[PDB]
């Protein structure tokens, strides 16, 4: 992901 | 001087104080923080459980909980650390020596009151107590003495007609549709975009961005096309570690749940049509004076333009010839307690109090004799 | 251990312990073992007449009166079939295994030999189960004096059992942990989508007792259950009576442990409040380093 | 009170002492010596094993040997050798009198741990140990309960985020890449220039090379293109049997393998980004609070110029508002035994003790009850 | 012509064949691997990058990445690398003759399908395309059109419930948890034994030793205690290399993470509840159908014993009077694209393709219309 | 709730 | 180490 997470 | 505590104790943010004043001397989140991993650093600070804004400070390592679910308490043995951190640390007042006046939704389970009642009195022992609705310490917050409070609640959202007085107890409508469900649908949106919040720390956060960017759409399909043609509407936030967030078309997404549930799937309606079934349930002889006398409350009516938006939807709906004026403080978020300042303050309501020895009378079924 | 059990130890192990003794070949000795109960049970297992050959377990209930009325035998004969014989001298019930004509398998009716309490209580109440399973409306109904100064209430209708326990605790600090642990006990019902309905009063009794001789008063509770054809069908109605029978020597034992649970807290409060205290001790300068042992160090 | 042993003990050099000092009382290189060659003049008295320094001054003639590789035991009767050295002949104490406080690197083998408690039971007969993560005394000694332990050895490197004492098992990094492995690719390094160390007693004249003259470069290109082009970073040392020698460009490229492992072959990350890869496996909400926190130890991190490396690396990876702090005190070198110092002189750790008689019943399996 | 090719390029695994099939054509790792050393041996089939099994066999000189991770696309040059595999080298058929039905986690940001499209139309040059939730898909294999779906795939886990057709949209949960984060909590709790597997090229042999031994136990707690008095729940495994391991209580601790994510530090509940969760989120009439057609999918879930766990965990969190059966297929590796082949190969399919007009005219948006 | 929505 | 690696 952008936020949160990585992907 | 001795004067009775007003504690809202609403669904999200349990506000206290005492009455006669025009301000709540405590507001903090009511939630119960508890760690969830093991220390191992010697002496530094290992207790069970934190609550209020010492959780909200140390929401990295703990999983929080909230006792009130829609309206509802669902774990008394967090709702009672609630009220002790609230009589104990927040207020720092002894809690048996002044009466106390809770607040609590309508059509709600007799049990809760029930509940509210016995811990009132037996755990704490306060000398007497009383359980209002928020929406009639709302008008009485307003000034007034007719009209039809809209309190959108965090938790739960509730329209109460009442006319000289007499409230109206067959037109009340009740909608478990609140911040915490807006707060749920926006962690559920902002998926699109890619930010990705699972953990209640980061529910948190959601909260702190729609308390803060979001919304509502005077026309929601106007804003739709505006957002999706112009990178025009887009706001950035800082979440707490230095990354940075540009919400667009989401802004005006989240609350317009309100006005149409069928994105959270629910059968219901509108807030708008909520009031305007609430309004027409009443006799017609009464109607125009709600009409001209609506009044919002609860923090999820702080939205920006929601007055007009309201405004907009019941002249829709009402008939061309009754002046419709949506009556919105700017103190909304508070009035629920400041009607209590009120209420618990008069001189003809000493004698409406829920006496200890009442209760050990006749059991803690007397509030539904007592208290409407 | 949450939950109490129903089969006694001192009988299961006295009667394991014989037919061991028994199967190996050895001959046998004497046994004369007394002891006691919940609700004032009364045990005894002997010998009849110094018979080396023969155990006798008798038992001595409360409830005297309601299993010698008809049909409270039905339960007691189907499960001990040739075991069950007449009572000892002073004794309610008895069973009477010989040392020689043992079957096989010795584990059964050893596990059935530490329920005699247990079955004793669930013949004299399979009755009502009966009366509500066989579809008709006001069966007998009495009041099971399982204890000396509180009483079980059953009834039997014709889609329900109604179970009031009219119960009082000895001690005052019992009693005053007791209020608040049967004040609570109708906030169970939300830890399962299934579980009977559960009324708690102790302003009056219910309208259940009002032509019945339980015991009535204003230091009493009453808590009644309302046990439904899903609680006492065929299959479920095992449970069920384990959970009435024991409910409420269980109350009595998390009453008494609720004591040693505060205790804890009480140790880690004081320990707190000495910590407050430690600020005024004021800071030695130097310590002398000294051994496990508190020798002096002997090196640097 | 009670005198308590706090043996340090990590790979690459033993440092053990009192607790409640500022220093440990004896710090010696972890090594076992054996000669190589036979005796022929009898009388003078002959050792069949020489440890610590005795092994290190008699180099010339012993084939030195490390009991621990990577932070991890693997000759135990050297180990033992290595212990009795340091109860009977450093400290000169009874072993058998004090406690003992050692130190295991995080995620290790538990046969490790467990061996040793049965070691430290049944052949000095303690009468109670206690094996503490390296990293939490690290974070003792700098005095703070939040923070970011970045501990690098001379077998092992590792980091350790702690919030509030509650340090997050599931973010702790590991990576086998310390002091011992920058010595062999010294060695390695070394022969181009035309020197060529490559027994085990010249081993130590490398490590004391890279100790006297290695630093760490601030921008690796930049310096290489200058020591490339001038004669002005080339450093001489003199080898202990009168020769020079003069290392220029070598200087910085030894320690540099801290930070791109790809030097030596392997394909794990910096250590710059091991350490920001464990501060976001941790939560959101204390990320802020572990870059300004991030705390260095053991003797690897004591290159000239690396916290200035490790705050230039890690800003480039964190978000342009987060500060980061690299609080590298000047006594890092012994900072994992100082925490030590601090942990066994505290009231409350008489009851975290491995007691013999709580051994004498349970054996070796006690260690991971007692002991997290 | 006909016959669309269907391509599950989920996380870990890409799974493609031609529609009308019962078993996927070509199956094969999704990684891409770079050489990690300098070439010296000229003319001996030096390539830049392997992709799939050719990076599988020789991946002791590579070093590996996966192109998606979580469910989203994050190398998007590796994911083109490994589309083309795919279509030329695994399958011998060009990609403008044959539309293709691709799939995606629900809950997925709208960039991840929207380059999807992009790609498809523009690189490949595709004549058709579609995008498909897996779990509907899954669903579809099974020949229902009622139940409750959990598919957990490499890196997602989802969990989907549709009544007789209409897939309740807010009922669908999503959780971040698979494959990937069993084999990383597998990696860390082999130390506890001696095993220590760091590189990329080990999590392989890691993997396969999890895909292997490892079970979902029963129950967790006799599980435990069973493991710790006795030997009789030891496996050994041969490395690649001729090293023979021992894993004992590892192999059901591995898999217990899914139903207690508190292992890995996540605060997220277990699948088990995930279900249950998103079974109540629906719709009271239906509750019961989904009880009694919960169907399992996904490699993940292809642990022996996890069924029965499944199960008991449900029965024991719904009432005791619905029926728990859970639909655990003999296959279901590829149950996603058994379904995605027969949903391509229906005939009233056909009027639903993203086609290349569409997508020439709206441009790659067109995706969150014309697909679901 | 106790029947019909959660709380 | 036992596997991977040498300790
Ligand atoms: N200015 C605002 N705009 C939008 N939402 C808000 C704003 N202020 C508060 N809220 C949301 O509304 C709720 C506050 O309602 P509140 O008055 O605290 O009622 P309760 O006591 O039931 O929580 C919170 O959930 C908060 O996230
Ligand atoms: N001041 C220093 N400057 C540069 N390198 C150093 C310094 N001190 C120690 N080192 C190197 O760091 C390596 C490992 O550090 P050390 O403290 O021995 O690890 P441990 O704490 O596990 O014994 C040693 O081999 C040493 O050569
Ligand atoms: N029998 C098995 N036991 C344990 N894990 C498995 C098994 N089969 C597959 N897995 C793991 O589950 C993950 C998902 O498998 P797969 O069906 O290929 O879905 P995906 O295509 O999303 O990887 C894989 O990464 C694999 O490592
Ligand atoms: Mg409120
Ligand atoms: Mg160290
Ligand atoms: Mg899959």
């Amino acid at each position: 992901w952008x936020a949160x997470c990585p992907a | 001087d001795i004067a009775a505590l007003v504690v809202d104790n609403g669904s999200g943010m349990c506000k206290a104080g005492f009455a006669g004043d025009d301000a709540p001397r405590a507001v903090f989140p009511s939630i119960v923080g508890r760690p969830r991993h093991q220390g191992v650093m010697v002496g530094m600070g290992q207790k069970d459980s934190y609550v209020g804004d010492e959780a909200q400070s140390k929401r990295g390592i703990l999983t929080l909980k909230y006792p009130i679910e829609h309206g509802i308490v669902t774990n008394w043995d967090d709702m009672e650390k609630i009220w002790h951190h609230t009589f104990y640390n927040e207020l720092r007042v002894a809690p048996e020596e002044h009466p106390v006046l809770l607040t609590e939704a309508p059509l709600n389970p007799k049990a809760n009151r029930e509940k509210m009642t016995q811990i009132m009195f037996e755990t704490f022992n306060t000398p007497a107590m009383y359980v209002a609705i928020q929406a009639v310490l709302s008008l009485y917050a307003s000034g007034r003495t007719t009209g039809i409070v809209m309190d959108s609640g965090d938790g739960v959202t509730h329209t109460v007609p009442i006319y000289e007085g007499y409230a109206l107890p067959h037109a009340i409508l009740r909608l478990d549709l609140a911040g915490r469900d807006l707060t749920d649908y926006l962690m559920k949106i902002l998926t699109e975009r890619g930010y990705s919040f699972t953990t209640t720390a980061e529910r948190e956060i959601v909260r702190d961005i729609k308390e803060k960017l979001c919304y509502v759409a005077l026309d929601f399909e106007q804003e739709m096309a505006t957002a999706a043609s112009s990178s025009s509407l887009e706001k950035s936030y800082e979440l707490p570690d230095g990354q940075v967030i540009t919400i667009g078309n989401e802004r005006f997404r989240c609350p317009e749940a309100l006005f149409q549930p069928s994105f959270l799937g629910m059968e219901s309606c509108g807030i708008h049509e909520t009031t305007f079934n609430s309004i027409m349930k009443c006799d017609v002889d009464i109607r125009k004076d709600l009409y001209a006398n609506t009044v919002l409350s609860g923090g999820t009516t702080m939205y920006p333009g929601i007055a007009d938006r309201m405004q907009k939807e019941i002249t829709a709906l009402a008939p061309s010839t009754m002046k419709i004026k949506i009556i919105a403080p700017p103190e909304r978020k508070y009035s629920v307690w400041i009607g209590g300042s009120i209420l618990a303050s008069l001189s003809t309501f000493q004698q409406m109090w829920i006496s200890k020895q009442e209760y050990d009378e006749s059991g803690p079924s007397i509030v539904h004799r007592k208290c409407f | 251990m949450i939950l109490l059990e129903v089969n006694n130890r001192i009988i299961e192990e006295t009667l394991a312990l014989k037919f061991e003794n028994a199967a190996a070949g050895n001959k046998p000795e004497a046994v004369e073992v007394t002891f006691a109960d919940f609700d004032g049970v009364l045990y005894h297992i002997s010998n009849p007449n110094g018979d080396k050959t023969k155990v006798m377990v008798s038992i001595s209930l409360k409830f005297y009166k309601e299993l010698q009325a008809h049909g409270a035998d039905e339960l007691l004969k189907r499960v001990y079939g040739s075991f069950l014989v007449n009572p000892e001298s002073g004794y309610n019930v008895s069973l009477l295994y010989d040392l020689e004509n043992l079957p096989a398998s010795k584990d059964s009716i050893v596990h059935q030999a530490g329920m005699l309490k247990r079955n004793c209580f669930a013949s004299v109440f399979e009755k009502y189960f009966q009366f509500q399973e066989e579809g008709k409306e006001g069966e007998n109904r009495a009041v099971i004096h399982y204890r000396d100064d509180e009483t079980m209430y059953v009834e039997s209708k014709k889609d329900r059992v109604t179970v009031v326990f009219s119960t009082v605790f000895k001690d005052d600090d019992d009693v005053v942990i007791g209020k608040v642990f049967m004040q609570e006990f109708k906030e169970g019902r939300r830890a399962s989508h299934t579980a009977p309905q559960v009324l708690f009063s102790h302003r009056e009794p219910p309208l259940e007792l009002k032509d019945t001789d339980a015991a009535v008063g204003d230091n009493i509770g009453y808590i009644t259950f309302v046990l439904f054809p899903r609680h006492t069908n065929a299959s479920a109605r095992d449970n069920t009576i384990n959970l009435i029978h024991t409910f409420r020597d269980y109350l009595h034992y998390h009453i008494k442990c609720s004591k040693a649970y505060i205790h804890t807290r009480m140790r880690a409060k004081t320990s707190d409040f000495l910590k407050v205290l430690n600020r005024a001790r004021p800071d030695a300068e130097k310590k002398e380093m000294k051994t496990i042992t508190g020798k002096t160090f002997s090196s640097r």
